[PDB]
């Protein structure tokens, strides 16, 4: 085990820097706030002693402008009905929020809406009657492709007024993908006799049609689903009062902590505005991107605590909340402890069935392709997005090779022998640093864009390698020593 | 995750 | 999940009606409203035989003698005439709750 | 439809055995396999299944950290580390719905003295 001192010393160098980096961030929104609200409409609101909020982002101010709306009160009345149903008829539950979710869907979405989901679960009931997995997949990538046809689109942009009900429509429909293919290969891989009647029809309905996780929410494991929905046990009503008291409370904590930080920096404008990320100095690119990244974590805690909150109402595990992105310092850790539900998903559903490490290294290579591509044409399938799939991949792979040829029993004795475990915790910390220098990037070319990550590229790396590099690489080791000896707790 | 990705 | 049967040995005469029983520790019942109790006729020297899959249910195999009734925890089995060739050793066997468990079995023998 | 397994087996007590269990007359990896055994002064056990469809086995909770399944499509094998056990080890279809075993293997006598 490392001294405390220096592993003290290792925090408050990364607290240091956060934050000396969000001051920067915070001076260079300041100075330059006129021109970033001439060319981007910046709310003015009350909450914050006048600061203006930057409302460039589109997930936050989408979200946002619907809960106000519609969202919240839909989800206030799934809880509502849920703790009835609960009271009442403990034994027809799934029925009714079923129910519920098929009338919550109507008066958000118009009867296109319905109809479509409808349309997309009976069809994939249907292939998956013929119990072939590669049927079903081909079957659930035609689903999610006529999303992105340009007649599709246009005709469900015909359908609706206001033009963000087409929005919602489509994110509606592409986690329906998600949900009715992992029934559907769940019914093709069921065998046994006990689970025969639980992959039926009405099930899929109830499954597809939960309205917490209709729109947005993370992908709930069919397995749990089937298993709450039939435990006939009570929730002790007394107590779930307290958990919604507890969750309403942490997830009013996320949403103001998520404004101020959109208030305070304008992160979303300059990237936007790719000629100011070349004024800016390189403290302020840090800056951006490490704000950038955690205001991503801040925003999808808030969108996923509702669907957590509304499961743990309703008896339901959630999948685990997003840890903190500075705890994160490694491809493989980013991905298993970020996206639960998502990953647990392309483990099961995508990642095994092709074949994990059962076919030897290139084997699995194949495979984690394979689940990083599908999750690319998942989210739109973009040249950007396309091009954070390959890196990721390329991250992961090279993270995996060199666990592999570093933990093999001959260099793993040398290792140990040469040095004390001490230095191999700092040799370690190293590596991860060098590693989560380019994962950041990675997740910068995922949010800012193609133009963002290659400009990020060019100035903290090629244009100003001989200090610049050094000095981000030194203080992603500090970080990365803080990550790894928090990740023995969770480990 | 989210459906909601390409969107500035 | 533990499962017993009454009587331990029954010995019944040819062409004469047998009743087993088979009680379970706690329900059978399962969650999706139906019970997965079965009854396996192991004749000596083989692998058992399905002969009623659920609860007064019958297997193909299984003649019309083989009728079984039981209750949600004390289930039973009748033959109303022994061929002779119903001998053998009787197994009640849960599906609902894993671990799935076998009875103790009940030999039959010729009085 | 019927099950052949391999047959009798002798081994020592520190070493290990394989027993496979071919299947023949319908489609192999639709329904899955159960292995149990019969020990000479007890009655059935349960010891696990496997699912042929996705080679995913759940073993009873005594009968875990020794045996394991595999498959080779059409024949199912078992693997285990020899102790006292000598029981006769049983190979079953598994229908769909509504009833576990329908057909069964012969039964591989193992003496392990
Ligand atoms: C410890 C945490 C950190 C975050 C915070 O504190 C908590 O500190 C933040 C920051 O410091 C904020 C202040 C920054 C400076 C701001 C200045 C002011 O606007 C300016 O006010 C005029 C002078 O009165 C200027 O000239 C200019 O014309 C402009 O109009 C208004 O935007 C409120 C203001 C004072 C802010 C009030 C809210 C805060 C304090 C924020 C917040 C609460
Ligand atoms: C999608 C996200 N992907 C990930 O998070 C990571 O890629 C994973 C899937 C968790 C890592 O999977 P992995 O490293 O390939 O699995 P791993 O621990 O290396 O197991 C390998 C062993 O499993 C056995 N099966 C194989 O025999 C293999 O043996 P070796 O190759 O080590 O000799
Ligand atoms: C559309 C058209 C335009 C597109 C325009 C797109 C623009 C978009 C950007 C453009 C860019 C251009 C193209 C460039 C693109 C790249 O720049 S290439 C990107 C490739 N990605 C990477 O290279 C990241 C991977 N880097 C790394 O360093 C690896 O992750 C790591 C850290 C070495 C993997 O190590 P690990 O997974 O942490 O393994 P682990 O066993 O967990 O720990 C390390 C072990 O080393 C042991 N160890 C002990 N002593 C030692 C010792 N002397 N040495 C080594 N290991 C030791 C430790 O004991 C430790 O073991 P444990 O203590 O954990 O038991
Ligand atoms: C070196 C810097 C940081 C470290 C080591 C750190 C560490 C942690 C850890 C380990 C957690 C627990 C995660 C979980 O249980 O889900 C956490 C929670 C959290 N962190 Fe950080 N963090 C850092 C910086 C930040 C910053 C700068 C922000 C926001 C601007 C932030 C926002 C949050 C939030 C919102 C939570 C949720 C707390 C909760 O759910 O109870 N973190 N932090
Ligand atoms: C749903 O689509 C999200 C899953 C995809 C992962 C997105 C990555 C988010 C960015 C995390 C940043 C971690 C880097 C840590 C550096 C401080």
């Amino acid at each position: 085990m490392l001294p405390r001192w220096e592993l003290a010393l290792y925090l408050l160098a990364s607290l240091g820097f956060h934050f000396y980096s969000f001051y920067e961030v915070y001076k260079v929104s300041r100075e330059h706030e006129e021109e970033l609200d001439q060319e981007f409409e910046l709310e003015t609101d009350t909450l914050f002693g006048g600061l203006k909020k930057d409302a460039t982002d589109f997930e936050w101010s989408f979200w946002m402008e619907w809960g106000k709306q519609w969202l919240v009160w839909l989800l206030l009345g799934h809880m509502v009905v849920s703790q009835m149903a609960t009271l009442l008829a403990r034994k027809h539950r799934p029925w009714i929020l079923m129910l519920y979710g098929m009338w919550a869907c109507w008066c958000v979405l118009g009867t296109p809406g319905v109809a479509m989901v409808l349309l997309h679960t009976t069809i994939s009931f249907c292939v998956a009657q013929f119990r072939s997995q590669l049927l079903t997949w081909l079957c659930s990538l035609l689903l999610l492709s006529t999303l992105r046809l340009q007649g599709v689109e246009e005709v469900k942009r015909r359908w609706y007024k206001t033009e963000n009900e087409y929005y919602l429509l489509q994110f509606t429909l592409t986690v329906r993908c998600l949900y009715y293919t992992s029934f559907s290969l769940e019914l093709c891989w069921q065998q046994l006799p006990a689970a025969s009647t639980s992959y039926s029809f009405p099930w899929m309905l109830a499954y597809v049609f939960y309205y917490p996780v209709l729109h947005n929410g993370p992908i709930l494991s069919f397995s749990e689903f089937i298993k709450q929905m039939q435990q006939q046990e009570h929730d002790s009503l007394k107590a779930s009062l307290c958990v919604l008291a507890l969750g309403l409370g942490r997830l009013l904590c996320w949403w103001w902590l998520a404004e101020l930080m959109a208030h305070l920096m304008y992160m979303h404008a300059i990237y936007s505005s790719i000629p100011l990320l070349e004024t800016v100095s390189c403290w302020t690119l840090g800056g951006l991107a490490l704000a950038q990244v955690l205001f991503f974590y801040v925003k999808y805690l808030v969108l996923f605590g509702v669907p957590a909150l509304l499961m743990r109402l309703d008896g339901l595990t959630p999948p685990a909340l997003p840890r903190c992105v500075s705890t994160m310092f490694s491809f493989t850790g980013m991905w298993r402890y970020f996206d639960v539900g998502l990953h647990n998903f392309l483990i099961r559903y995508v990642y095994i069935p092709v074949g994990g490490s059962q076919h030897g290294l290139l084997g699995t290579l194949f495979s984690t392709a394979m689940t990083f591509a599908f999750v690319s044409y998942w989210h739109g399938g973009y040249d950007y997005l396309w091009c954070w799939a390959a890196l990721n991949w390329l991250g992961v792979t090279v993270e995996n090779g060199v666990r592999r040829l570093v933990e093999t029993p001959c260099i793993q004795d040398s290792l140990a022998r040469y040095f004390s475990p001490q230095a191999r915790r700092r040799f370690h910390a190293a590596l991860a640093s060098c590693s989560t220098s380019m994962l950041i990037l990675s997740n910068l070319v995922f949010l800012g864009g193609n133009e963002v990550g290659k400009t990020y590229w060019n100035r903290i790396f090629i244009q100003g390698w001989p200090w610049v590099t050094l000095s981000v690489l030194g203080f992603l080791y500090c970080y990365s020593h803080v990550g790894i000896a928090w990740a023995q707790t969770y480990a | 995750c989210g459906p909601g990705r390409g969107f500035g | 999940v533990l499962m017993t049967q009454t009587p331990l040995s029954l010995p019944v005469s040819l062409g004469d009606q047998v009743s087993i029983s088979c009680r379970s520790s706690q329900s059978i019942v399962h969650s999706n409203g139906n019970t997965y109790l079965e009854w396996y006729l192991q004749k000596p020297g083989q692998s058992p035989k399905l002969l009623i899959y659920r609860v007064s249910n019958r297997f193909s195999g299984v003649p019309d003698r083989f009728s079984g009734s039981g209750s949600g925890t004390d289930f039973t089995l009748k033959i109303s005439r022994v061929e002779a060739e119903d001998l053998g050793v009787y197994y009640c066997f849960q599906g609902s709750h894993v671990p799935w468990t076998f009875g103790g079995g009940t030999k039959l023998e010729i009085k | 439809i019927q099950l052949v397994q391999s047959g009798p087996e002798l081994k020592k007590p520190g070493e290990t055995v394989k027993i496979s269990c071919k299947a023949s007359g319908y489609t192999f990896t639709n329904y899955g396999m159960n292995w149990v055994r019969q020990a000479p002064g007890k009655g059935l056990k349960w010891m696990g299944w496997i699912n042929t469809y996705t080679g995913e086995p759940t073993y009873a909770d005594d009968f875990k950290g020794r045996f394991a399944f595999s498959l080779e499509t059409a024949y199912l094998q078992i693997n285990n580390l020899k102790d006292e056990d000598m029981a006769t080890y049983f190979c079953a279809r598994v229908w769909n719905y509504d009833y576990y075993f329908d057909y069964w293997g012969q039964g591989t006598t193992l003496t392990v003295s």
